[PDB]
DNA sequence: CTATACAACCTACTACCTCAT
DNA sequence: TGAGGTAGTAGGTTGTATAGT
């Protein structure tokens, strides 16, 4: 007995329209075989055609597209049909179905030049009630329509070859956690010594102004040559509050509460930063919320860091991979790194105006894929990195804080086959 | 080395209650959630207008290729894909002409320029919805270039072109066209000339000015599915949400104009499995702070917008919802939620869940070019998780955001709840914006809309809208 | 009234994200 | 798709409190 409904088509040309016919055609009761479903491993691969054809094959589609009449394999597969047209001896076994809008008559196969028009070229859903239609008209035959099968095969076939599979992969964050704290925070009544007229920013360390009271982690003692008359002050006299009870939030003074020590820290951690970056071998790109830094052209040798390439060129301009530094206590304390990407004409000299600065980064932006922008920015912070596990940010003399260079790493079972 | 749980992707069910991840492929093998009779489809726009909408219709009943069709599905063509005829043999014209374009169009102010034209189009529009027999499903409004490229704050048409001087020394166009038309509720889908013809629109090159090729295809799955949803019925459905949700969406924005910058007009957008929404039209307050750079309510306000919510769902579904999420992208205030508290029902849960997408977290995958997959969340808190709604899609073979994916840092503020759940269901809530018919969209549909909502809320405020669906707010 | 010592805006500027899609 | 618009976020600019004449 025979019940199938045989889809010969071109591939990848007709891909989508065979796909789309057989999977609404399966979902609607009909039986299909179609290379589509399968993976076939055999020698009999073209003799399976062969058979479905021969044997179990009520109809014979063929997807009636330029590629199809001129394909070797759709011809082949073609061969059978006109061989079976007879034995079944019944006109409509063969059904061209002319999904192209561009079919010279002059590439029809003649065997099918001569069929019936199955006009998928109007539009796909006529051509399907036609398709059925003549269906109805001749009986062939259907099940009850089950559209689960339909898509149990899209999901299980089509899909088959890309979906979340159960994979190990880890993923570097832009986060890279502060290893070392000041062993207190300390607030300075520096009173008579503090002038509120002025700006500490070029004080070379970390300090804002709080009340009436210091803050920052440099003691005391650090500001001098920008500070003076302030060997007047205690030693006793500055609050000296448990660094390692903040963030616990052990500290809560009604006075002031750790929300607002935590918030303290950061404009020192990213103002800390932006110092050492004063001395640290980058030219910084300004940008009104914080600096991006970017090395310049051939600082690094040929413009390239530990086998990164940091710096390069796009157009008429260089383009120079740069940094910020958010810095984020919670929920674990760390920095954090977005990147960026700069752009100078020349070397050194940055370019002028955003437009051509965003259109360029933009430009630029496309070329680097996720495995780019992960190792470059890593190496970024492997190049400021003043030591083997860490950065240096300099607070004050004796008080530093550290950094770790490499991000942290989560894993996760669970990932997909690099297409 | 934290660990990062999977959130298995949300299933969104189509014709026939059979479910799968893409819309664009679950509508094209198996089509709409509810099967629809025919959209009918009024016009409102130059006679060049129909022309190019004619030229849409007769062009979507034949398939429209994407540039790669793994990475966007290609279009099957209207009728294959929704099971039902958008005809352009059927359209009702209700015109406009240059002579109405240009009188009015002209005016030296943008925004007297801008309110006229708006209200020469609902005239047209509501002329004929309210006094035709005849039924129109949606209505079309065919901006010609000329009213986009001049009707927004910021667009200066030169001092030559202007007929008549300022009267006196918002203004979007389309957003206010929806806000006038929303009293009287009518579905308006607005296009523009350029897109539904852009290859006809050549610049001095001589090449398109905006050049579509690559995503035609995608095109007609944004307008259709859209067109879609306003003619009448749902795509698509959340698959598997457990019975007896409700998601609301706060929405404010800053009402500029007043005197005392705190005139934030307010809102919630109530989304319980089919993105459908309802939009309750909160009514105008002190909302905004200025110490805060935040959003917030007073409780009395507070209190009739969840109850404006319960009792709608109740009067839709029969009963009080079992659980209740809050998302907003700001922490609330325990005052502002101790309002939503009394109003709620004894036994229901109600959760607040702040949806932010500070930028933090970026992750970047070891190995391979591709980023990391999304559904990939990193845990952390039992209340604070971190949700990557965004990232390589394998269905897709493409990533959902471009660049290295941002996730949204979500945190139940106020409430208890298993945040497991919550990232669940904002996962699941990405997936039902029948607008923009994309595998996901980024942020969960209760505020994703929020930002074109807000104008829309403002741009209409002598208006007392009722709650109303979203198609009349889109 | 009017000095300023401060508070809290408002403003670029940029990385994302959207639509008259 | 992409030329757009939005949304973070700092701050310096700015509009309000304090304070002393
Ligand atoms: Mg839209």
């Amino acid at each position: 007995m025979r019940n199938k409904i045989f889809i010969s088509h071109a591939t990848p040309e007709d891909d989508d329209f065979t796909r789309w016919l057989s999977l609404k055609l399966i979902g609607l009761g009909y039986e299909v075989w179609c290379d589509i479903l399968f993976l076939d491993k055999g020698v009999d691969f073209w003799s399976t055609i062969e058979k479905e054809i021969r044997e179990n094959t009520c109809k014979f589609l063929i997807v009636s597209s330029t590629a199809g009449n001129k394909r070797e394999g759709v011809l082949k597969e073609l061969a059978v049909a006109t061989k079976v047209k007879k034995h079944l001896q019944d006109d409509m076994f063969i059904i061209p179905l002319a999904i192209d809008e561009n079919l010279s008559y002059d590439d029809i196969n003649i065997e099918i030049v001569r069929l019936n028009a199955i006009d998928f070229k109007k539009s796909w859903a006529k051509g399907l009630q036609d398709l059925l239609d003549a269906f109805e008209k001749q009986n062939v035959p259907k099940k009850p329509p089950d559209h689960s099968k339909s898509n149990l095969l899209y999901q299980q076939i089509f899909l088959h070859d890309k979906q979340a599979i159960e994979k190990e992969e880890t993923y570097d964050s832009n986060w890279f956690p502060i290893i070392s704290f000041p062993n207190e925070l300390r607030f300075h009544r520096y009173d008579w010594r503090l002038p509120k007229q002025f700006d500490v920013r070029t004080l070379a360390f970390p300090a804002i102004r709080y009340k009436e009271y210091l803050c920052t982690f440099a003691w005391e003692y650090d500001f001098i040559h920008q500070l003076p008359k302030t060997e007047t002050y205690n030693g006793q006299e500055s609050i000296r509050i448990s660094t390692s009870d903040i963030l616990s939030g052990r500290y809560d003074t009604d006075f002031i509460r750790n929300y607002e020590c935590q918030r303290l820290i950061v404009q020192l951690i990213n103002k800390a930063f932006e110092l050492r970056m004063k001395d640290k071998n980058v030219r910084e790109y300004q940008m009104s919320k914080t600096f991006a830094y970017w090395i310049e052209k051939g600082k690094l040798e040929k413009d390239k860091f530990e086998k990164i390439k940091l710096v390069g060129k796009q157009k008429n301009k260089y383009w120079h991979f740069g940094i910020s530094a958010a810095g984020k206590l919670y929920p674990s304390p760390v920095l954090m790194v977005s990147s960026h990407i700069i752009f100078t004409m020349d070397g050194i000299n940055l370019i002028k105006s955003k437009s051509i600065q965003h259109s360029s980064r933009r430009k630029q932006g496309k070329n680097w894929w996720n495995d780019k922008w992960r190792e470059k920015l890593l190496a970024f912070i492997r190049f400021l990195s003043d030591d083997q596990n860490a950065i240096y940010l300099n607070v004050g003399s004796e008080e530093k804080i550290l950094i770790s260079n490499k991000p942290l790493k989560f894993f996760g079972k669970m990932s997909y086959v690099t297409p | 080395m934290k660990e990062l749980i999977y959130i298995e992707e949300p299933s969104i069910l189509f014709a026939h209650g059979q479910k799968c991840t893409d819309p664009r492929d679950g509508l094209a093998l198996f089509g709409p959630l509810n099967q629809i009779y025919g959209i009918k489809s009024g016009v409102v726009g130059t006679q060049k207008g129909l022309q190019i909408f004619k030229s849409y219709l007769d062009k979507i009943q034949k398939p429209i290729y994407n540039h790669n069709n793994i990475t966007r599905p290609m279009f099957p063509g209207f009728e294959a894909v929704f099971g039902c005829k958008w005809e352009s043999q059927n359209i009702v014209f209700k015109e406009i002409t240059d002579e109405e374009i240009r009188r009015y169009l002209f005016n030296a102010s943008t925004h007297k320029r801008t309110y006229d034209l708006v209200t020469l189009f609902n005239d047209k529009i509501i002329t004929a919805n309210k006094n035709d027999e005849e039924r129109v499903d949606v209505w079309f409004v065919i901006v010609p270039e000329e009213i986009y490229k001049y009707c927004r704050p910021n667009s200066v048409l030169p001092n030559e072109l202007v007929q008549t001087k300022s009267l006196i020394s918002d203004a979007q166009f389309h957003d206010q066209l929806k806000a006038r038309l929303l009293e009287h509720t009518i579905p308006t889908q607005i296009l523009r000339e350029s897109t539904l013809a852009w290859r006809d629109f050549k610049n001095t090159f001589g090449a398109p000015i905006r050049d579509f090729s690559k995503i035609e295809g995608h095109l007609a799955w944004t307008i259709s599915t859209a067109a879609y949803y306003k003619a009448g019925g749902k795509p698509w459905k959340l698959g598997d949400i457990r019975p007896g949700v409700c998601y609301l969406g706060l929405v404010y924005k800053k009402i500029e104009k007043s005197k005392n910058p705190q005139n934030a007009c307010c809102a919630a957008q109530m989304f319980l499995d089919n993105g459908d929404g309802t939009v309750f039209k909160g009514e105008v307050g002190p909302w905004y702070n200025p110490e805060k750079g935040e959003y917030h309510l007073k409780p009395k306000e507070a209190k009739a917008l969840l109850t404006q919510a319960l009792e709608s769902y109740k009067e839709q579904n029969k009963s009080y919802p079992k659980e209740v999420f809050i998302h907003a992208r700001t922490r609330f205030n325990d005052e502002e939620w101790n309002a939503f508290n009394e109003v709620t029902p004894k036994n229901t849960n109600l959760v607040g869940v702040t949806i932010t997408k500070s930028k933090p977290l970026k992750l970047y995958k070891t190995e391979g070019a591709f980023p990391i997959m999304r559904g990939n969340a990193y845990i952390v808190d039992e209340k604070k998780a971190f949700l990557w709604t965004l990232g390589f899609v394998p269905k897709l073979q493409s990533t959902l955001s471009m660049e290295v994916p941002n996730p949204i840092f979500i945190e139940i503020n106020k409430g208890e709840a298993e945040i497991q759940q919550v990232l669940k269901d904002i996962l699941a809530l990405t997936k039902l914006n029948y607008n923009a018919c994309i595998y996901a969209d980024g942020e969960p549909v209760t505020l994703r809309f929020a930002n074109k909502i807000g104008e829309i809320l403002t741009a209409s405020t002598e208006i007392k809208t009722p709650p109303l669906a979203f198609k009349y707010y889109i």
